[PDB]
This record gives C-alpha cells, structure tokens and sequence, in this order.
C-alpha cells in the first residue's frame, strides 16, 4: 500500500493537475470526490508504483525524506520549493521530540487537530 | 489488575484509553488526594486506578462528570 | 552510606513499578518487554526464561539495558501495552513467542513418554492424586501404562463448564501432570507424550479457551513442573549416545566407486563440468539422505525390550534421540553429522 | 583407549555413573556423564560490566549524557529501539526518552524536582540536538524557520 | 553455635483436604532438609486404615462382570480404596455392605458398626442399573501404614490365599498429596534465609496441622537414639 | 563441582568436551588409585608395576 | 513557542545578516595568556555574548542583578551565558 | 595443570619466555621467592667470568588488562638441573606445562532449570578452595599540573575531609603501603588553586557559619574509583628536577 | 512509518480473493489459517446459493474459520489494507485482527513500523542463525519424477504439448499444472510440470 | 503406632580422618530420610576451629616476599588454612609462632598454648633457605561454623583496619566427605527393615561420634519448633 502511494494524473480539473503532475492518490481521491458533487474539469488518473527507497523519498514530510537518505539533496529541493512540513508523520514528531500520532498520542493529537477548527 | 490488565482493557476497550484513564485517576490521588474507592492494601496510584477500572468505577465520561460537578461547586461558591 | 533503612525504603518504592529491560539488536517490538523488578543480591540481571525467544537470549553472556519509566503514564504504558504477560503473541504470526524451552521442555517430556511395563504396569489408580502419591512412594515408574480416572471440564453453549468423568489408558507421568491442567481443557492433551511444539498448542489452546490469568498461571505451572522434573529424571550426552549405523561403509564405498565411475567416464565424452557437478552432488546427496536414515531407524527405535514375557520393539530412550524427538535442541540435521555422515560442503561463493 | 584406561581406573566404561541428588538423597533415574573437564574464567566479569546511571554529567554540543561506564553513560536509545516504542502504544515512554531523559535541559531538571516531589509528571521541552540543527543548517545557508499555529 | 529455630507461621487452611502452610525463618539448605524428610514421612509413614480386602458374593475374581451393575468389579474395587474410613478401638474390623434396587450405591449403605465411622458416606462405590439386581459383600479395612500394595503383600506374605478375596492397594497414608517449595524469605539481614511452603492435601480422616505435627514427632523420636 | 547442560553439545557438534571428559574421569580414576596407594605408602616395587 | 509547522527556503544576503549580530573581521580566536575571546574575532564576547553567566568580559559588571547592561568599555551583554549557542 | 591436554603445553609455556628457563643448569645455590641462584657446572660454564647465574623473579606485577604476572620457583633448594629446564613458573604454568584454568568434575544433566541456556551450576566448593579466584593489578595515576591560576599541591591537607580519610594519607599525602582501600578513600591528596572564586548568597553564609574558608583551593585528590576495592601494593613518585621533592618521595 | 489505524470502518466492499496455498502435493497453508482473523467480505454462503451462510463485515474466528472447513470454501474475498478507501491512514476491519493480541486491531496502532519490523526480523535472525549453527549444505535436488500420493485423476492446466513417436505426450508449454481431483471435484494435490517432460497419461 | 528406634551400633574408625559408622535397625525409607538429613547438616552446619588472622613481623601485605623464604605470603597462608586446630575452652585464641635456621618450619614451632591442641605438627608452613633468615608471626584461630570467606569477612564488621594484619579464608568445616550407604539389615521378621552405614571424612577437630550427636542434636532442636508451636 505504501509502495503504491503516488499517482500520475492526466488532464486538468479545478485544481493545478494539467499533463502528468504525481500527486499522492489520497488527495487527488479528495479532490474527485467534491468535483463529482460540484462538477468541474474531471481527472483522469493512473496509479504509480514506487519501490521503498524512491517512495519514501516521494513523501510530502521532507523532515522524514532527509532523516531517511540523500539529505543534501532533499534539503536543496526542498530549500528551492519553500516546502513547508507541517509534521504529521512518526519520524518528524520524534525528531521535534513530541508525542507520536500513534499508540496512546493518537487521543491527544486528535485533540490538536480539532483545536486547529477552533482556539 | 496486580498480575495482568486484560480484565481493565475489557471494560474500556482500546489499551491507549485505558491508559489516559488510569492516568488522569492516577493523577487525581497523587496531587489532589483523591480518596481511593477500592481499599488501598498498599497500592500504587498506578495499580489501584487499574482496580478501580476493573470493577468498574472509574471512566472517561464518569471522571469527566463529577470534574463538572466539582467545577461548578467551585462557580457557586466563587459567585 | 547505604544505610539499612535506605534499602527498606528502595523496595518500598520498587514495588509495582515496572522497568524496561532491552537486548541488542531490537529487531522487532518484543525486544523491548516490561517487568515487575525482583531486587536481588548480586550484579547479574535474571531473566525469565520463556521470553528468551523474543530478546533471542542465551546465557553465555549476552548483556541488557534496563530503563525506568519514570512518569505514571509511562508507567501505565509499560504495565498495559508493554508487559511481558501482555506480549505473548508476535507481532507477525498468530502463534505464541513465550513458550517453555530445554529443561521445561526436557522434564515434560521424560513425564509423558511411555516406557514398556517399568514399576506398576496395568494398576489401577482413583485420579491423579494416588498416581503421584505411588510414583513418590516409589512403586509405579512415570512412563508405565495405568487405567486411571480423571475427570476433565468442557466448555458448554453458554460459559458454563460440563464435568465429564471417564477412564483412559495413560502412563502415571501424564496422570499427575493433569493436576496442573486447568478445567477447560481434554485430557488428550497431556496423553501424547509432550515436546515443546505440543505444549506451545497447549497455551494457546488454554489461551483461546479460558482467558489470559489462567494460561498466565499455567505457564508458570509449566515451568516449574518442567524443571522440577528435568532435575529427577537425570538426561545425560555420553559419547555412546551416537551411535553409528553399521552399514554406513557399505553406502559410502558403493556412493564412491560410483563417482568414480562418472569421473573416468568424464574423460571419455558424456559431461561438461556442469553435468558432473550435477551427477555427483545427487549421488552424495541422496548417500547422504541414506545413512542419516539408516541412523535413525538404528536409533528412533532399535529398542529390544522384553514385554512382559516375550521382545518387543519400542522407542529408544537413547539420550540424544529423546533431545531431537522432543525438539528440545539438536534437529535431525545435527545429529547427522554427529552419529551419521557430514555430508555436502557449500563454498563461501555457494557453489557445493 | 579411553575405556581401556577407564578399566584401568576401576570406572565404568560408559563413563557414566549412578548419581544422587544432594536434596532428597534419591537416585537419578538413569546414569549421568561424569568426569574432568578442563573449565577457564574469562575476562569477562559481571564485575565489570555491570554499570547503572540515574542521572550524570552531560555531553558539550548535543546535550545528550554521555555513552560508557568509565564516562558514566546512559544506555543508547537506538532508532531500532525507538521503533519498538512505536509499535507499541508508548508514546510518553518514547517522549520520554527524546526528551526529559536525554537533551530537554529545563525538562530533565524539572522532572528531577518532581519525583523527588513525588508528582512523576513529565512536562516536557525541545530537545538541544534539535536547536543545533537548526544553526547547523541556517550557517549552510538555508533559511529554517519554525512557523507558528 | 548461633542456632536460629524456625516458627509456623501462617496456615492458610484452602480446605479440610488442603492446606498450605508457610515456615519462617529457615537457615540455607535447611529449607530441603526439613522440606524432604517430612514429605517422606508424610507419604511412608502416615498410619491410617484403608480397605484391604474385599468378597463379593457371586463374585470368584476382580476380572468378571456382575449383571446389573455397570461398574466392572475392579472399577468398583478402585473406588474402595477412596473410602475413607476411621477405625476407633481395633486394628482391623470386616465391614458389610447389602444394597438392592436402581440407585448409586453409597457409602451409607455399608452396615454402620459401633466404633467405625465412615468419614463420607455419599462416597459413590457402585451403580446399580436393574432394579432386580442386588449387591453384598464384605469389606475389611486394616490399620497400617504408607502404601502396601497387593503385589508387595503377595510377595512377602504368601500363607491363606483362596481364590474369591479381592486383594486391593491399601493406601493407609491418609496424606494423598504432598510438595513442599522453598521461596525466599528476605530477612533482617540475610537474604540466604528462606521459607518453607508445604502444600499438604489429605482426604479428612487426619488433619494437615496435626498431621504436620506427627510427621515432625516420629521424626523426633527417631533422634532419640543419638543421645540429645 | 559444576554441572552443564546435556542440550549445548548436541545442538553445538563440539563433540570434543564430551570425550574430554570421560579421559579427564579415566586420568582422575588414575590419580585417584595412586593416592590411596600413597596413602598407604606400600611399596615402592608396586607403585612402579601399576 | 508552541508552533504548527516548518518551512525551508534559500537564505537573502539581508536575510542571514538579520541573524548575525556582528561581522566577525578576525581569525582571532581567544588570547594565548588571558584565554579569553579575542576582539572581533570568532569567539567574539561582543558578536557571540559573554563567556561567563551575567559578566561582562573586562568584569566590571558580575552578578543577576546585572541583566542586559552592555558594557560600554568593552563592548559585552550581560546575560547568559546559554546565549553564545544561540546568537 | 590441564589433565587432558596435547603436548604444545610444555612447548608454549616455554617459549613464551614468561617462565624462567635455565640457560646453563647445574645445582641450585638459593631459591627465594624473588630470587634464584644457580651454581653453573663446569662443562658449560665458562673459566672467564664467575659461573653463578642469577634469575630475579617478577613478583606480583600489572598486566596490560589489570590482570597479575607473578612468577614463583619451581625448584627446590640444592637441585640439579639442566640446560632449558624450568626454573620458575609464569602466571599460567604449571611445573613447565600451559595452565590456563582449572580441571573440575563436571556432570552433564539439567538441573532446576539453573543451567538453562548454556547457564552454569557451580557447587561452592569451588568457591571455598578459591579456584577460579583472580587478583587484578590496576594502575592508578595522579597529576599535579601548573595552571593559569598556579601550581596544584599535593599535600595531606585537604579542605573539607573526614579524619577517617586523611588516617590513610601519611605526612606527603600518599596512602600506606599495604593500606586496603574502597571505592572514594582518598589515595594521592591533591588541591587545584582557585582564583577569586565568586560565591553566591547561599555559599558566601555557608562558608561564614563553618568558618572552614579553607584557603583559596580545591579539592581534585585521586580517589579509588566507586566500587573497586582492594590493597595499595606500591607507590612511584615521579618529579621534575628543580622542585623540593616530598617527605614521602 | 506514517500508517496507522484512523478509523473503524470506511463501509468498502473491496477485497482481494485469497485461495488456499496447495503447492507440492502436501497442502503448504491451508485457506483457514490464511483467511483466519480477516474481515470478510461479499455475503458468501455454500454451494446451494438460496440461504446466507457466512455474513459480511464479520472478523473470521477459529469458530467461523472451523465451519469454513466443514463446507469446504475453496475461495474468500477478503477486505485488505491495499483495498481500504481511508485517506492518510487505514480502517480496523480492512486490517483485521491485531495477531499480537487476538482480537479486533485497535484504532491508533501504528500498524506500518509493526510490519516493517516484522518483514525484517526474519531476515535479520536468518543469517546469524542458520549460519554460526549449520557448516555443510542439506539440499536435495532430485526433481525428475512427479509420483502421486493419492489416486485420482490427472488435470492439467494452462498447457500445450506434443505427442512424440514413443507414444507418450511430451509437454512444449512453460507454464504447466498438474492438479489431482478426488471424486466430489476439489483441487487437493497440485505439481509443477516442467518444459520438455514425458507425461505417463 | 508401633514406633521402632534405631541405635548407634558399630564404630569403625579407619583413621583419625575416615571413620565409618552402622546404625539399625531402620525402618523402610528412614534410611535416605536420616541418611541425607544428617549429611545436609554435617556439610553446612558443623562448629570448628580455623584460622582468621595472620600478623607476620615486617609483613605488610599478602602479596609481598619475605627474603630467606621460598614461599611468597600467600601461598604461607594457604598453608595455614590446612593447619588442623583444637580450641579446648575459649572460642578465639592466638598462637605465636617464632622459628630460624635452614628447614621446613613445621607447626610443631608454634608455642604449644595450655588448652590449644594442634592435630598436625608435621604440617608444613614455610621453607627456609638461608640460615640467617628468622621468621615470626601471629596466627589466631577462631571457632565458627561452615566456610567464611576473607571476602565475606572483609565488608562487615571492620571496626579496626590495623596496616599489618592479614585475612585468610577459615574452614570452620571440619566435615570434609560424607556419604550414606542404605544396606538390607535382614531383620528377625522385616526384610524390609535397613541399616544407615554413614562414612564419614574430616579434618582434625571434631571426632566422627561427637560429630553425628551434634548433628542429629541440631535436627532435633529444629524439629521443637514444629513438635511445639503446632
Ligand atoms: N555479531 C553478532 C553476534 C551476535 N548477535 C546476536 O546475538 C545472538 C546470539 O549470539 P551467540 O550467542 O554468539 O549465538 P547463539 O546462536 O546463541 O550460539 P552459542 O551461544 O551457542 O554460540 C545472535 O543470534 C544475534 O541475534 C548479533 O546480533 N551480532
Ligand atoms: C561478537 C558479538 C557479540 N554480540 C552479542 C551476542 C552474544 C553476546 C556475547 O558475544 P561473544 O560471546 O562473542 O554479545 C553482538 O551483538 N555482536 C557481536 O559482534
Ligand atoms: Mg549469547
Ligand atoms: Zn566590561
């Protein structure tokens, strides 16, 4: 499931798709589902398979890419595209020393995420 | 309970609960003094809250109405 | 100072607190288990032996970090989620990690396993309890055939257990290992003679059926018996234990001018180095195959044993087989190079 | 050769010899190898090895404790180990182990004050080696700045 | 010498068969020095009664079946040898059993006699299918003790043996289960110092606590020949 | 003096301490002839024989 | 401090001297004799902060009752000393 | 001695030169435990020099792992010899033969589970005759370096010191020959001037309550590391040239 | 590392058809053990289709996996993690049973790093271990016949061969199955032909 | 209950170290239940004396030499631990020991003290070699019970740390082998009746008689505890 994380999308929708950006199928999966309701340019899309390493590196948390390998380059890609990690996986909450969104941090993260609609 | 916690996972459910449950319980007699429900016999706040979850005493939503009630003691006597 | 009231104080507080013990490398979550600390004299860390498996263990020396949880939710943490009671199954397979090894496996088995006739053969006895009180006695062996009366408890539709009282052939040594069965269980589970593979389907069976406290107890029943057995019986590795089958020269001259044939007919025009490669490794292999089970029929059994009367042929109880059969530690493929053939080498390439 | 000495000895041939346990004065149930193994002690004492720290002098950049006993260390808390915790639920355990246990500076010295006051409450910080790498990749040049809620 | 005597002190009594029964302080070894030598004595040398010998009538040997009955006679000689019974004044006394009619034979059934008491007379001896059906023999019970089985008294008695007695083990030990465990005691001081945990298990005729005390009394008196 | 378990040789194929230890009996089963024998001193004649 | 997320980008010329609080002009590191900082070099008391906890380098400011009182004479805060792995 | 052994233990014994072998034989004139003389006889030894070889023996002395290299006579009094005999035993030899343990009636049997995974059951008679009983000989130094401040001194005059400690140290600030020690008696005295030490509120009304100012210094003395435990064999004293040596030294 | 279990159940029908692993006659993993603590998926019942026998989103226990056996279900669309409609993260009955603890996964688990470390375990013990322990090499290569254990009839699968002058069909396919039927018609014993073979029938 | 005793019968004495002793008759299972009581006790628990200190003249320490001496101090004092001692009255007494000249310094040199018998005289203590060499010390010898370590001795008490004295292991064991053999005593009726044939093997000290009096004395001491208080 985690190698096939990424996908190649055709077309454009409401979004900036247009030919063959990769996009992660979570969020283009988010997208589809409110065009179908409001309609819009629809998507066409193909899943991609990504072997562990390049897929762990595909990752949108560029703290957990530079922790795994190649951090030079993951720091300069990054660095060039003014990625902001807003640290939802385990390897970055470990790094900022923070209570995993796992196991018994799973309540209190939660918790956070609903602080984030209000206060 | 003293040797195993299964018993505590089958009244709440989820392991991480039970958790933040025999914590918040734990916290309650290790600051406030709370007064154990179950006979102490020289028991940790870790173990007795267990016990108390066991048998069915202590709970989320059971701990989180009687912080109301002790909060809104606390308005009447402050107004 | 160290002062006597010091240490009064320090089990005072060590009491009901759980500590992290580690081993490395941790390969898998169970390399890290909770404990309850037994504060003991001396500077060696003990450890229980059923979770050997998960730390992957032995005692020749390893070594293990300990950590103290310091805060009541790592407490809590490591009680609930973390403790050794509460990990026995992997994380990967649904089969059971913590299961008895060696002596505990040694002492169950040398119980239940059967021997012909021995002190007492064909006695009747009123439960388990007077075929303990005759093997303590010293008029009945642990492996002897007795009729014997136990009454075994099986679940029903709702929770409540039915009794059923019934009489079954069985040696003395299974009779009395009943009494640590709990009521749940049938008592064809201790009629088998036992090995390791046996007693792991045993806690899990009693797992499934009556819940985590019992098995929690019963493992430790287990163990105790296991060892307390292991010590009476007296299992030693002489130099006799690996015997040699007699028709191993025959095998092997025969496997040699065999090979010997396929390397002068190598000169002649019929093989490449792989073919031959291939010829004289299935030659070896299958010689290999052979005599390994010419030891082992000579040793499984090869039991003369007078019944009663006349010959009989049983198992044997030589030392090193009872170890393999058990599965307590050699595998056949050991005592294959022990009492049989070595066999086949592989370069460090893999190339035979 | 061997058992023909053994003749010699007036012991079994087997090598084997009946046994009595030393507790209940009873006999082994079957014949137990017995004889003279030549046995060494090795440099490897429980003596040595053994070490414990609770709290200690701590490391000049990282402000993690230092690593072996002749430096009074704290055991390594390896990614490998760090991914157990994971798998399980413990997540103050891991907290733990990032933070009042190893860097967080005010955090370690609160948390001292508090299970000497019995509150064993954790109040944790930001571990020092994250600071660091802040520094470390702002002096690469790199602007790394930590946006707020 | 710096001798350091022992005290019983707790006697968890689970039942009037079992009791567990803790020991403190023990000196090192002496945990398995006293541990072993009273469950020999308790296992050997317990004196008690038990059924000997039975005769059944229209009975010539333990292998037949007796019609109407669905026990096999050595089934119902097993659950002989699980009667309890105290004999008050004589070494030996010949007990009668007479029943008829459908029905679990008990204990009860058993003519009672003045000085024998049968501790449980719901003990379950025999089954009785057809009502027609009628069982009587005669059950002697001796005093003796530990565990005389009929192999060994076959072997060292071999005077009046007819063919009809039913010879049966006599387990005159009334201790049917016995297992001591040595568990640290940590001391003021030593942590050499253990316990002693004897689980004991009769069937009700002795009690644990007394029996306990008897074992330690023979063993006492056996020390009688060594001077102090 | 110590005692090892009988299932680390089998499973280790080092069957060597195995037989080390039936010569190391025999050699003490030797020694053992040779002090009572000096125990009691007897003759020198006999000592050498044996 | 409490914060959401990260972000990374390329470092402005004006961006990195909004971090320095000086130009470090020498190689200087710290005086052979007095092994304290040398004048603007790279372990600067005046750039990088004072060597000791609330004290200046010439000294004539010591103690907590001091707290952010740059000393005119040679040019040093007193504050922590935490602050030259900081600044 | 190894009752099974090969044969290379003589062999290795000798040529590892940790024993003392005989370069030309003849009669012993005088064992010691320190010392042996041999009387050389007159087929090897030469009519130029006096024919008397002196061994010295290496008693008790440090290995580089802080084990012990002693080296005791084999020989009696007045015995003869010849050339590559040995004379005196290293630390792991026997009468010219390798030692490098001890022989033991072994039985192969579990036990209560107390040999479980390769686990050892020992009887404490092995303990009682102290086989496998081992003595370490760690070398411990201490320094007294010139700092910006000053010279650090060594004397038995400490700030701050129980007079339990300071019985140990003799009049230079040296513990005793043949002294046992524990982990944190104090072994070699030393203080490390301070300059202007700066105390706060708390220390400055500490120091006026006890009146023990103790001068301007420190306390930096070499101290048995916590835990080990054992007896001074010897003291060495290095100083450089110019400066007044110890009472001690 | 990022996975975990976010909710309970997403509601999907998707699932990926397991069978049981009959390779080398002696079946090597049965289905029940295969599909034992999975949610299952697709109301299936037995053969005659006119009463529901096994029900939907239900986890599949020892009971459920033992009546399985009685009827003897060959195939079982099950709900996986790959087939799970969650978005950043996976739901409890896609997964199943936490094997660890013998029930229900529970939400917040982070079940990734579990399977990491569980795929890699393994490996990491199999080199050490098998290796310090074993020193020759215990193969056997001895595959020429193909003998049957049980009698029935031969089914070949995915195959195309040609009948040579011996009078014997010689097989010219890469892909061969040879499979053994009983009576009822259940596959039980399955034998991989090779390329260039003499079959017997 | 028909109660049967035992009492003590034959005596062999092979030696002054070995001696053998028969006892019956026993009833059926007495023989192991006494047998490995007994040897539980005469192992662990058995009183004697042996020596605690030793105060060498111009001897600081275990591990120096002492010229005009073969033996380094060490191997001195584990000769000592074999000295065979007899205290009569006190519990702790300290002999001296002065000896010079050229020969084995046996233990007959230590000053014969009135009540302190010393079993061995020929035991061997110290060669010397020269003749100008003297050596003299003070060997006190302690009465206890099983074997305490210089170790176990050395973190206890320690009330008084004297540069100068030196501490060697004590065998307050004088028990040195025991074994019981269980033989058929073929009794007038019972051949089921035995015979406990306990061989016994000491150091000096305590006599094999008065050594099982001791011991089946402390049994039965143990036993008052059970017979009495319930
Ligand atoms: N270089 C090593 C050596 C050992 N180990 C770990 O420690 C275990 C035990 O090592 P060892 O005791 O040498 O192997 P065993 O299989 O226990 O065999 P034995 O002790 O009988 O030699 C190995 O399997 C492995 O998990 C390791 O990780 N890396
Ligand atoms: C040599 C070695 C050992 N070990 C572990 C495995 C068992 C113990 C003892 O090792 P030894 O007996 O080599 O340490 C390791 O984990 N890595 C290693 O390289
Ligand atoms: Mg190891
Ligand atoms: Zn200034």
């Amino acid at each position: 499931r985690q190698m096939l994380r990424k996908a190649t999308i055709v077309n454009a929708g409401s979004s900036d798709f247009l030919e063959g950006e990769q996009v992660e199928y979570s969020r283009v999966k988010i997208a589809n589902r409110e065009l179908e309701a409001n309609g819009k340019v629809g998507a066409t899309y193909s899943r991609d398979l990504l072997g562990i390493t390049k897929a762990s590196l595909a990752t949108e948390s560029f703290i957990s890419a530079a922790s795994f390998q190649e951090t030079t380059r993951v720091l300069t890609e990054a660095a060039v595209a003014g990625k902001r990690d807003e640290l939802r996986g385990l390897k970055e909450n470990v790094i900022v020393g923070r209570l995993i969104p796992a196991g018994t941090g799973y309540a209190y993260h939660q918790d956070r995420m609903r602080r984030r609609a209000a206060g | 309970a003293r040797v195993t916690v299964q018993d505590a996972v089958e009244k709440i459910g989820n392991r991480f609960d039970l958790v933040l449950v025999a914590a918040r319980r734990a916290r309650q007699m290790q600051v406030g003094g709370k007064d154990p429900l179950v006979p102490e016999e020289n028991d940790k706040t870790t173990v007795i809250a267990l016990r108390e979850i066991e048998e069915g005493l202590i709970n989320n939503q059971i701990l989180d109405v009687r912080e109301r009630q002790e909060q809104q003691e606390q308005e009447a006597a402050e107004l | 100072r160290e002062e006597a009231v010091v240490w009064d104080i320090l089990d005072e507080v060590i009491r009901e607190h759980p500590v992290l013990l580690n081993r490395a490398p941790t390969l898998h979550r169970l390399g890290i288990q909770a404990f309850e600390p037994v504060l003991i004299e001396g500077k060696a860390i003990q450890l229980h032996p059923l979770v050997c498996a998960a730390y992957n263990a032995d005692f020749d020396g390893d070594q293990m970090a300990v950590h103290v949880p310091l805060t009541l939710e790592a407490q809590l943490e490591a009680r609930a989620l973390m403790m050794s009671t509460n990990n026995i199954l992997s994380p990967a397979n649904g089969e059971p990690i913590i299961v008895p090894s060696q002596d505990v496996v040694l002492g169950l088995y040398y119980m239940t396993r059967d021997c012909v006739n021995a002190k007492g053969e064909g006695m009747v006895l009123t439960g388990p309890k007077e075929a303990e009180r005759l093997y303590r006695s010293g008029l009945a062996s642990l492996h002897a055939r007795v009729k014997v009366r136990i009454t075994e408890y099986e679940k029903d539709a709702n929770g409540e257990l039915v009794a059923k009282t019934s009489l079954k052939d069985t040696t003395v040594g299974r009779a009395i290992l009943w009494m640590i069965v709990p009521k749940g269980l049938p008592y064809s589970i201790v009629n088998q003679a036992l090995g390791k593979k046996a007693i792991s389907k045993m806690l899990n069976t009693c797992y499934r059926i009556l819940g985590l406290k019992p098995t929690v107890i019963f493992a430790d029943q287990i163990m105790y018996t296991g060892f307390a057995y292991a010590a009476r019986s007296g299992a030693s590795v002489g130099i006799d234990d690996m015997v040699i089958p007699e028709k191993k020269h025959e095998i092997i001259s025969e496997a040699e001018a065999e090979v010997a044939e396929i390397q002068e007919q190598f000169q002649s025009g019929l093989v490449t180095a792989g073919e031959r490669y291939n010829k004289v490794i299935d030659i070896w292999a299958a010689a290999n195959d052979r005599v390994s089970k010419a030891m082992m029929d000579n040793l499984q059994t090869e039991t003369v044993i007078n019944r009663d009367g006349q010959e009989e042929k049983q198992v044997s109880f030589n030392s090193i087989y009872m170890m393999a059969d058990s599965g307590a530690r050699g595998s056949a493929a050991q005592i294959r190079q022990l009492a049989g053939m070595r066999g086949l080498m592989a370069k460090p390439d893999g190339s035979i | 050769e061997i058992k023909e000495l053994l003749k010699l000895g007036d012991l079994p041939t087997s090598g084997q010899i009946r046994l009595y346990d030393g507790r209940t004065g009873e006999q082994f149930e079957r014949p137990v190898t017995v004889g003279y193994m030549y046995m060494l002690k090795l440099n490897h004492l429980v003596d040595d090895k053994m070490h414990a720290r609770s709290t200690g002098s701590y490391s000049l950049v990282t402000q993690q404790p230092l690593g072996g006993k002749a430096q009074f260390g704290g055991q390594r808390f390896g990614e490998m180990e760090v991914w157990a915790l994971e798998a399980y639920g413990a997540a103050y355990t891991l907290q733990e182990m990032l933070t009042v246990k190893s860097d967080d500076v005010n955090g370690r010295t609160k948390m001292y004050k508090n299970i000497v006051d019995g509150n064993h409450q954790m109040e944790p910080g930001m571990p020092e080696s994250f600071n660091v790498l802040l520094k470390e990749i702002r002096s690469l040049g790199i602007n790394i700045e930590l946006e707020d809620e | 010498t710096e001798f350091l005597k022992p005290r019983l002190v707790d006697i968890e009594q689970v039942s009037s068969t079992h009791a567990k029964v803790t020991l403190e302080p023990l000196e090192r070894g002496f945990g398995h020095t006293l541990g072993n030598a009273l469950r020999r004595i308790l296992l050997s040398s317990m004196p008690g009664c038990a059924v000997t010998e039975v005769e059944i009538d229209g009975v010539l040997h333990e292998y037949s079946t007796k019609e109407g009955v669905q026990e096999d006679i050595l089934e119902i000689l097993l659950n002989l040898k699980g009667l309890a019974v105290r004999v008050q004044g004589k070494d030996e006394v010949i007990l009668t059993l007479n029943k008829s009619g459908i029905g679990p034979v008990t204990a009860a059934d058993i003519t009672h006699d003045g000085d024998v008491e049968i501790v449980k007379p719901q003990h379950v001896i025999c089954h009785l299918t057809d009502e027609n059906a009628s069982i009587s023999m005669r059950i002697k019970v001796q005093r003796g003790r530990g565990y005389v089985p009929a192999s060994t008294r076959i072997h060292s008695e071999e005077d009046e043996r007819p063919i009809g007695r039913l010879l049966v083990d006599a387990c005159y030990s009334p201790v049917e289960r016995i297992a001591y465990n040595v568990e640290a005691a940590r001391v003021e001081q030593r942590t050499d110092l253990d316990k002693l945990v004897i689980e004991m298990e009769t069937n009700g005729t002795i009690d644990p606590e007394e029996a306990i005390r008897r074992a330690a009394t023979i063993l006492a008196e056996q020390l009688e020949a060594f001077v102090d | 003096d110590i005692v090892l378990n009988p299932l680390g040789v089998p499973s280790r194929m080092n069957i060597g301490q195995i037989l080390e230890t039936h010569l190391g009996m025999a050699a003490k089963g030797i020694g053992d002839k040779i002090n009572a024998m000096l125990k009691q001193q007897q003759e020198v004649a006999k000592l050498r024989e044996f | 401090e409490e914060f959401d997320a990260i972000k990374i980008a390329l470092a402005s010329p004006d961006m990195i001297r909004s971090w320095s609080f000086g130009e470090v002009k020498k190689p200087e590191t710290i005086n052979y004799r007095t092994f304290k900082p040398e004048r603007d070099g790279l372990f600067c008391a005046r750039i990088f902060g004072p060597v000791k906890d609330y004290e200046c380098l010439c000294g004539k400011y010591k103690r907590l009752k001091h707290r952010g009182v740059i000393c005119e004479k040679c040019g040093v805060e007193v504050t922590q000393t935490k602050v030259r792995r900081e600044r | 001695k190894p009752l099974v052994g090969t044969g290379m233990e003589r062999a290795v014994a000798v040529d590892s030169g940790v024993t003392a072998v005989a370069k030309r034989g003849g009669v012993v004139q005088y064992v010691d435990a320190s010392r042996i003389v041999i009387k050389v006889n007159e087929d090897e030894m030469y009519p130029g020099e006096a024919g008397i070889d002196i061994y010295n023996l290496t008693k008790y002395t440090r290995s580089n792992q802080n084990t012990c290299i002693n080296q005791m006579p084999c020989v009696s009094l007045g015995e003869p010899v010849e050339r590559g005999d040995v004379l005196a035993d290293g630390p792991s030899t026997d009468l010219g033969e390798l030692a490098l343990g001890q022989n033991m009636r072994v039985a192969f049997m579990p036990w209560n589970g107390y040999n479980f995974e390769d686990s050892i059951l020992v009887s404490e008679r092995v303990v009682q005759e102290d086989r496998f009983t081992t003595i370490h000989i760690q070398e411990l130094a201490c320094v007294s370096r010139d700092t910006k401040l000053g010279p650090e001194e060594i004397t038995a005059d400490i700030p701050n010191v129980g007079e339990a400690a300071l019985s140990k140290l003799d009049e230079s600030g040296i513990v005793y020959i043949g002294a046992e020690v524990t982990g944190g008696d104090i072994l070699v005295g030393k203080v490390t001037p301070k300059g202007e030490t700066q105390l706060t509120p708390e220390e400055k009304l500490l120091r006026a309550i006890f009146g023990e100012k103790a001068s301007d210094v420190k306390d930096s003395s070499l101290r048995v590391p916590n835990g080990v435990s054992g007896t001074v064999i010897d003291v060495q004293v290095f100083t450089r040239d110019g400066v007044e040596k110890d009472k001690r030294a | 590392q990022d996975l975990v279990v976010t909710e309970d159940d997403c509601g999907t029908h998707e699932g990926i058809m397991m069978t049981p692993v009959i390779e080398g006659g002696d079946v090597k993993e049965p289905l029940r053990d295969r599909v034992l603590g999975r949610v299952t998926a697709e109301d299936v019942l037995k053969p005659g289709t006119a009463d529901i026998l096994v029900p939907r989103n239900t986890l599949l226990h020892e009971q459920w996996c033992d009546l399985l056996e009685e009827n003897s279900v060959d195939a079982v669309k099950v709900r996986s993690v790959v087939s799970c409609d969650t978005d950043f993260g996976v739901c409890a009955h896609c997964y199943g049973r936490d094997l660890a603890r013998g029930h229900i996964i529970n939400k917040g688990e982070a079940i990734g790093v579990i399977a990491a470390q569980s795929i890699g375990e393994p490996g990491t013990q199999l080199t050490m271990r098998t290796f310090h322990i074993g020193g020759a090499a215990s193969r056997a290569a001895a595959e020429s016949s193909i003998q049957v254990k049980n009698k029935g009839s031969i089914k070949l699968s995915n195959v195309k061969s040609v009948v040579n002058s011996s009078g014997k069909l010689v097989i010219t396919s890469r892909n061969t199955e040879l499979k053994l039927i009983d009576e009822f018609g259940r596959t039980k014993e399955s034998y991989k032909v090779p390329y260039g073979a003499v079959l017997a029938k």
